[PDB]
RNA sequence: CGCGGGGUGGAGCAGCCUGGUAGCUCGUCGGGCUCAUAACCCGAAGGUCGUCGGUUCAAAUCCGGCCCCCGCAACCA
RNA sequence: CGCGGGGUGGAGCAGCCUGGUAGCUCGUCGGGCUCAUAACCCGAAGGUCGUCGGUUCAAAUCCGGCCCCCGCAACCA
RNA sequence: AGCUUGACUGCGAGCGUGACGGCGCGAGCAGGUGCGAAAGCAGGUCAUAGUGAUCCGGUGGUUCUGAAUGGAAGGGCCAUC
RNA sequence: UUGAGCCUUGAUGUGUAGGAUAGGUGGGAGGCUUUGAAGUGUGGACGCCAGUCUGCAUGGAGCCGACCUUGAAAUACCACCCUUUAAUGUUUGAUGUUCUAACGUUGACCCGUAAUCCGGGUUGCGGACAGUGUCUGGUGGGUAGUUUGACUGGGGCGGUC
RNA sequence: CCAUAGGUUAAUGAGGCGAACCGGGGGAACUGAAACAUCUAAGUACCCCGAGGAAAAGAAAUCAACCGAGAUUCCCCCAG
């Protein structure tokens, strides 16, 4: 499923308003991307399905610290 | 990214400054190689106290050792046996690891990833000047000899 | 290519850091020294449009120290120029008179003029550099 | 500017015109003049006198470069071909060696049947 | 029609205005009439406006 | 309505640029010339260089108002 | 039956639209070139603007009756 | 033909005409104006067609309001597109 | 490399009158020179090619403002800028080329594993392209929702409102 | 190479069902507008996931108003 492994941004639905306000159900998809992250302690690579903003959270927080949060919820990376 | 370095990046690296680089440049290169580290108050504390003292020179002590690795083989002319055909044009297109397993068998304990071949992948037969990578600017030019069997 | 005398004068002036009204009057004596006593001219840069007929600003001012009646009329640039007296006088004399100048300039403030009026007012001596004050 | 010392003049003399250009020894052109741009529209376009002023107006525009000696490579038959070099001799240049580079085929493609 | 409507603005400080039409293609001069002004209650001249 | 820039010899256009320079092609006439229309060439007549006012030693150019025109995008009373 | 368009020298077409001045080509007539005809060169004439009436200072033009020609329509059962 | 701007502002008893919206006439009163010596006349044109309701929005004037207060934006009111 | 803005600084700009390849304006008449001068040698920058400018130097310590014909005064000194422009610093952008770490890999090989899925690891090939999300111009009957008037000697056509 | 992935065994919990209610994730149209596109119908029907006996929300970066009140939830007014 299109779910960011870090932030948990699932696809949300909204409308696709035209000029004449003709609403038509559209869906917003999170900017997901598979990326190979490097964990310093384990000295191995970890590929996660992360959103662009999700990379910044892995950037600001400790990469292993956010990995700690993932195993806290019980989802293997 | 306001990353603080650990090594001598050849263009903006002075071992320890807190320069501003693009996000990709750090997360894909400097970090996974150990050349630098994203500036955190915690590791900066461990920098101007623990790392900037002698840990800074710890990386450079083996750098001088690789300067000797620059000349493990004093002869600088390694002979390798290779099968070929008439008028040059050898049997098979060699690889860089062809040099790796031959030179370590007769001298320099080198690996595949550090030998640089500026002249294609050597399709020409004779004596050519291949280069090694022991440092960022320190280069050794060994002339390997591929002669027809 | 410039000569000796004017060389040190521009070297005495930091062309980017524009000075205060308090000590800029004292900085013109840093420039002036000749066989005859010079006078200070005030080049007032205004942000009005000179191509329009509705923005012709000019008038006369009776300066309390003289040199006195001083007239002025803007050019095809939107910048007007005036002089206020000889530089060999009192420092505070030079201070208070130019203050009355921008008051007189705001006296004839155009109604069709858009934007901040006083752009960059620079005072300068006959044989010295130009110093703009805030 | 570049101040090129030597140069090679080229002359493309056809039956209805002549376009003389002046280039250096490396082939990169540095200016030209035609008999068609010197006025001469029609019958006068294919005349040796028109080839004369073409060599003169090409003697100019190359002044920025000021070339001393000049190699001459004339090409094709026609009304100019000779009055363009004599005019270029008196142009002031130093004609080094004159050659004929006419494109003669060895019975290649077939020429038209036109003209009656 | 092709007769443009104009704005007859007052002369006094008040912004009171009269409104009427005018064929500019025929009469190229501006109107300078005299009409009543209700906020000061007097008769002043009125000038052209768009 | 808001915006952009033009009126230039019988026609269009350049010159508007950073202000002092009315030229080119087709057209009319006369002439040279060929068998001859034409091609070619010389010269002349032909323009308040939109209108008024202002700035200036000088404006068709700069500036303001305006007549008209072509084009652009918008038009949910 | 109705809609739209048209009727202009001898022929074939413009100008009607937004009223005051009718042009292009061929043709016709006179002259020239040629032994002569054609072609070519030069000059000129020729139009009740379908017809009648009205509105208008003025009607080929705006409007209506009528006549002729052309296209469309003339339909569902 | 001379002189001028009543093609005026605030109202308007009493009537006509319409299902209604709405349209039309109007002596007279107050301020002030033009013309005339004066009495008086003028709030368009001999009269009857020349024109569209509302919503929304634009421009100008008016502290009427303006969500804690002082202001402002935005509304209301008037003129007007 | 190449555009643009800007800063410092050096240049840049001949109707005609005329010694002047001078834009307006502007305070005022001394600057200039021995922190090595007028004249000239010579190359260059600019060039409506009229006459500016200029590094080094024999030389050697001078040069010249109102004065004059001008609408103007002399870049002798200096100020704010208009045009044209040059070196530097700086700021980002648009292209070109190379590289490898992101990414792709429906290439070969090895392992999980007797599995042409897949995941991982060597290596090779591309390569910051591609592809994906968000915003956005165009196209869009492929698709969906609908509109498509009334009067009328029945309706349609014509005409009317 | 180490290490992990993978694999075997033991221990514990879960799965399905159930009338309505409850929270969250997706989400119509007929219809009204005397047509219809904004709008309404309605975040209703319906589908899905999860939970309890109730569930939800909940102890103010809440209002109020220059005087004060004090979490949430439900009902009657406020008020068509």
């Amino acid at each position: 499923s299109r779910v960011c492994q870090v932030t948990g941004k699932r696809p949300v639905t909204g409308n696709n308003r035209s000029h004449a306000l003709n609403a038509t159900k559209r869906r917003f998809l999170p900017n997901l991307h598979s990326h190979r992250f490097w964990v310093e302690s384990e000295k191995r690579f970890v590929t996660l399905r992360v959103s662009a903003k999700g990379m910044r959270v892995i950037d600001k927080k400790g990469i292993d610290t956010v990995l700690a949060e993932l195993r806290a919820r019980g989802e293997k990376y | 990214m306001q990353v603080i370095l650990l090594d001598k990046v050849a263009n903006l690296g002075s071992l320890g400054d807190q320069v501003n680089v693009k996000a990709g440049y750090a997360r894909n290169f400097l970090v996974p190689q150990g050349k630098a580290v994203p500036a955190t108050k915690k590791n900066i504390e461990f920098f101007e106290a623990r790392r900037a003292e002698l840990e800074a020179k710890l990386a450079e002590v083996l750098a001088a050792a690789n300067a000797r690795a620059e000349k493990i083989n004093a002869l600088e002319t390694v002979t390798i046996a290779s099968k070929a055909g008439d008028e040059g044009k050898l049997f098979g297109s060699i690889g860089t690891r062809d040099i790796a397993d031959a030179v370590t068998a007769a001298g320099v304990e080198v690996a595949k990833s550090e030998v640089r071949l500026p002249n294609g992948v050597l399709r020409t037969t004779g004596e050519h000047e291949v280069s090694f990578q022991v440092h960022s600017e320190v280069f050794a030019k060994v002339i390997v000899n591929v002669v027809a069997e | 290519k410039l000569t000796k005398r004017m060389r040190v004068i521009r070297e005495k002036v930091d062309a980017t850091k524009q000075y205060d009204i308090n000590e800029a009057i004292a900085l013109l004596k840093e420039l002036a020294t000749a066989k005859f006593v010079e006078s200070v001219d005030v080049a007032v840069n205004l942000g009005i449009d000179a191509r329009k007929s509705d923005q012709n600003v000019r008038g006369a001012t009776v300066l309390p120290h003289g040199t006195g009646q001083v007239r002025y009329r803007n050019d095809k640039n939107g910048i007007i120029h005036t002089t206020i007296g000889k530089v060999d006088f009192d420092a505070d004399k030079l201070k208070e008179n130019l203050e009355a100048l921008l008051v007189a300039l705001k006296k004839a403030k155009p109604t069709q003029a858009k934007g901040v009026y006083i752009k960059k007012v620079s005072i300068s001596t006959t044989m010295g550099a130009g110093v703009a004050v805030d | 500017r570049k101040q090129v010392s030597d140069g090679v003049a080229h002359i493309h003399a056809s039956f209805n015109n002549t376009i003389v250009t002046i280039t250096d020894r490396q082939g990169n052109a540095l200016g030209w003049a035609t008999a068609g741009g010197s006025g001469f529209r029609g019958s006068r376009k294919s005349t040796p006198f028109a080839a004369q002023v073409a060599a003169e107006r090409c003697a100019d525009a190359v002044k920025e470069y000021g070339i001393k000696n000049l190699e001459v490579m004339v090409k094709g038959p026609g009304p100019g071909r000779e009055s363009t070099i004599r005019a270029l001799n008196a142009a002031g240049f130093r004609i080094t060696n004159i050659t004929d580079v006419t494109p003669i085929p060895h019975n290649g493609c077939r020429p038209p049947k036109k003209r009656r | 029609g092709i007769r443009e409507k104009i704005k007859l603005v007052s002369s006094a400080g008040t912004g009171h205005f009269y409104t009427t039409t005018k064929n500019k293609r025929t009469k190229p001069e501006k109107l300078e009439l005299k009409k009543f002004d209700p906020v000061v209650r007097q008769h002043v001249i009125y000038k052209e406006a768009k």
